[PDB]
RNA sequence: ACGAGACUCUGGCAUGCUAACUAGUUACGCGACCCCCGAGCGGUCGGCGUCCCCCAACUUCUUAGAGGGACAAGUGGCGUUCAGCCACCCGAGAUUGAGCAAUAACAGGUCUGUGAUGCCCUUAGAUGUCCGGGGCUGCACGCGCGCUACACUGACUGGCUCAGCGUGUGCCUACCCUACGCCGGCAGGCGCGGGUAACCCGUUGAACCCCAUUCGUGAUGGGGAUCGGGGAUUGCAAUUAUUCCCCAUGAACGAGGAAUUCCCAGUAAGUGCGGGUCAUAAGCUUGCGUUGAUUAAGUCCCUGCCCUUUGUACACACCGCCCGU
């Protein structure tokens, strides 16, 4: 049999064409699930995280803020309707769309803080795979909560707009800005 | 951290020194053996000293242990001790010896041994470490 | 251990400028019956019984009887 | 130019509160090459990492 | 030798044992309803028998007893090849959470818990003891622990569907938990029953959550402070509003400076429900479930506490000692 997203997105036309993020994205076959919720015990043992799919960690992600906390119904019918925008907007499979975001919002050099309370000064460092998507998907999740926030436009809508520009790689998304910061303050600590 | 105590490790060896015979490799075999020999009041505590008896049984068949001697050891270890070649290493149809040497044996009436051999001595006089 | 193993009391004594306080603590010692002590042994004690005398077996005998 | 490296070896950790990891890296492009690198995040020994710039060495406690 | 560990309670596993009408399951009879195009060895039934003259079996599910089970045991590495550490297989589980907790001390808190108690003070115009009325809550202002919010991942109106821990009619002692019928729009009022409890409330129809409806970035149908007028319950007594209900009124608040708290997995947070106080009664506390994560498997940078070396004119021990005007 075929196991699909939401029984609709299919899993094996994805593919990563980041190596180093290849281990850390679980989005393939062995991973392939039908709905983003399976009460796992992935925080048990360290890296244990990275066999979780992706969109689940997603939907983990998009439990803020204190006011949603444990509402992962919410969450995953959030992220239903985010792919169906998606898929309407684009015309691609919105897992393709997810992969090529997570793989263009992670930094890729960082900077490490010697901070003496007031004042503090760095020095760059690099980023490990698994804390780029780690971040990646911390970025795309801030974006879309502060765009949705006072506004009349649906939190789905905001995801697949975030998501989509963060595939694309412009600019207009939270999660490409806050990336070239943090890049170009560590270009500036060498 | 899985550190055994004392307790268990003194049972432990006072058990292997008593019933070696008895023991082996086996866990659970041991662990029925401890409830035969000993007295322990805990299911926890014989578990420890049973699974602590197994692997000290491991690596007394691995090799002599540094704390405890079982008395078949002991004999066996006498007849590896025993041990006897069939020829003396001291036997030698030639020993080399200094001109000194001879003439200390010389001193002593025995030089006439046929089995001496006169080596020339080295003629550098350099034996000290160079200091610096 | 202590709840059975160990007997408590706690008095007070009037004298003439004031109040004194004892506190007396007994050990009881183990009794296999239940008379003077308690009949549970403490838990880490471990007693491991000497081994009995046997008799090295020398050649193979068969008794019938 | 961008290069990518494989973690050989996982050496310590430094920072002021023990953030980095100190680690040898061996480049894709060159089996020979090798040098150590700071770490920010868990790490451990296959990772691939992404050198912007590949020149810096670190300090090797 | 004490402390640590061991130990006790608790949470996970047993289709193996023990045995249950104050727990059930399955099966078989009766009955109600649906499909006469498949009417059937058909579906639904928290509807009635199957122990008590005779009319079924059995513990999977529920309760609680006795035992088993896990020991870093097996494998591969790293280690002095030791003590032990990492990974993996098998496995319910490879670190569940609490209780108890040494030698020595503090001028730590408590005389307002005691018919524990030494000294003072007072004892009939009482600092004893009752009764009546007030106060402990009084408001230009500062400081802590908290509740509710600042909305659309929302609010409102319907519909649908799931828990656990516990309490319950009291020596004095008056005051219990409530099913069902009727009246009222609601807070409530009348009847008439069960329970001293796995028996009755109760299959504890909990809230978040789920599915639809309305609203549409407007201090707005967000928020609910402050006030006006009515109604009802507890009490001997409600004014300085005990509590509760209904119309009306509709404040600040658009995420919060310097600074600062708690937390590593069924955890944090969200959401309700019990117990204590309780004639009237939870914005507190102590427990219980339900939904359920991000991050980390490190360090001595901050804070603090331990060790070792070292210096001392300190020993009431740096809140010290000590010099000169
Ligand atoms: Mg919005
Ligand atoms: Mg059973
Ligand atoms: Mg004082
Ligand atoms: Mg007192
Ligand atoms: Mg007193
Ligand atoms: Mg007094
Ligand atoms: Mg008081
Ligand atoms: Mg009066
Ligand atoms: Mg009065
Ligand atoms: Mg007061
Ligand atoms: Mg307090
Ligand atoms: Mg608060
Ligand atoms: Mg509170
Ligand atoms: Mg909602
Ligand atoms: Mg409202
Ligand atoms: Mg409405
Ligand atoms: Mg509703
Ligand atoms: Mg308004
Ligand atoms: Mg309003
Ligand atoms: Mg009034
Ligand atoms: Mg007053
Ligand atoms: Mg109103
Ligand atoms: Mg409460
Ligand atoms: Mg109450
Ligand atoms: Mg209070
Ligand atoms: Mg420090
Ligand atoms: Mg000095
Ligand atoms: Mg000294």
């Amino acid at each position: 049999p075929d196991i699909k997203l939401f029984g609709k997105w299919s899993t094996d036309d994805v593919q990563i064409n980041d190596i180093s993020l290849q281990d850390y994205i679980a989005v393939k076959e062995k991973y392939a699930k039908y709905l983003p919720h399976s009460a796992g015990r992935y925080a048990a043992k360290r890296f244990r995280k990275a066999q979780c799919p992706i969109v689940e960690r997603l939907t983990n992600s998009m439990m803020m803020h204190g006011r949603n906390n444990g509402k992962k119904l919410m969450t995953v019918r959030i992220v239903k309707h985010a792919f169906e925008i998606i898929h309407l907007l684009t015309g691609e499979n919105p897992l393709q769309v997810l992969v090529n975001a997570i793989i263009n919002s992670g930094p890729r050099e960082d900077s490490t803080r010697i901070g003496r309370a007031g004042t503090v000064r760095r020095q760059a460092v690099d980023v490990s795979p698994l804390r780029r998507v780690n971040q990646a998907i911390w970025l795309l999740c801030t974006g879309a909560r502060e765009a949705a926030f006072r506004n009349i436009k649906t939190i789905a809508e905001c995801l697949a707009d975030e998501l989509i520009n963060a595939a694309k790689g412009s600019s207009n998304s939270y999660a490409i800005k806050k990336k070239d910061e943090l890049e170009r303050v560590a270009k500036s600590n060498r | 951290g899985r550190v055994r105590t004392k307790t268990v490790k003194k049972a432990a060896r006072v058990i292997i020194e008593k019933y070696y015979t008895r023991l082996g490799n086996d866990f659970h075999t041991n662990k029925r053996v401890c409830e035969e020999i000993a007295i322990i009041p805990s299911k926890k505590l014989r578990n420890k000293i049973a699974g602590y008896v197994t692997h000290l049984m491991k690596r007394i068949q691995r090799g002599p242990v540094r704390g405890i001697s079982i008395k078949l050891q002991e004999e066996e270890r006498e007849r590896r001790d025993n041990y006897v070649p069939e020829v003396s290493a001291l036997d030698q149809e030639i020993i080399e010896v200094d001109p000194d040497t001879k003439e200390m044996l010389k001193l002593l009436d025995f030089g006439s041994l046929s089995n001496l051999q006169v080596t020339q001595p080295t003629v550098g006089m350099n034996f000290k470490t160079p200091r610096g | 251990p202590v709840n059975y193993y160990v007997d408590t009391a706690v008095r007070h004594v009037l004298l003439r400028q004031g109040v004194l306080g004892i506190k007396v603590k007994i050990m009881l010692p183990w009794d296999p019956t239940g008379k003077i002590g308690p009949k549970k042994p403490l838990p880490d004690h471990v007693s491991i019984v000497e081994p009995k005398d046997e008799i090295l077996p020398t050649t193979p005998i068969s008794e019938q009887k | 130019p961008i290069k990518l490296a494989r973690v050989t070896k996982v050496l310590g950790r430094t920072g002021s509160q023990g953030q980095c990891t100190q680690v040898r890296v061996e480049f894709m492009d060159d089996t020979s090459r090798s040098i150590i690198r700071n770490v920010k995040g868990p790490v451990r020994e296959g990772d691939v990492l992404t050198l912007l710039e590949s020149e810096r060495e670190a300090r090797r406690l």
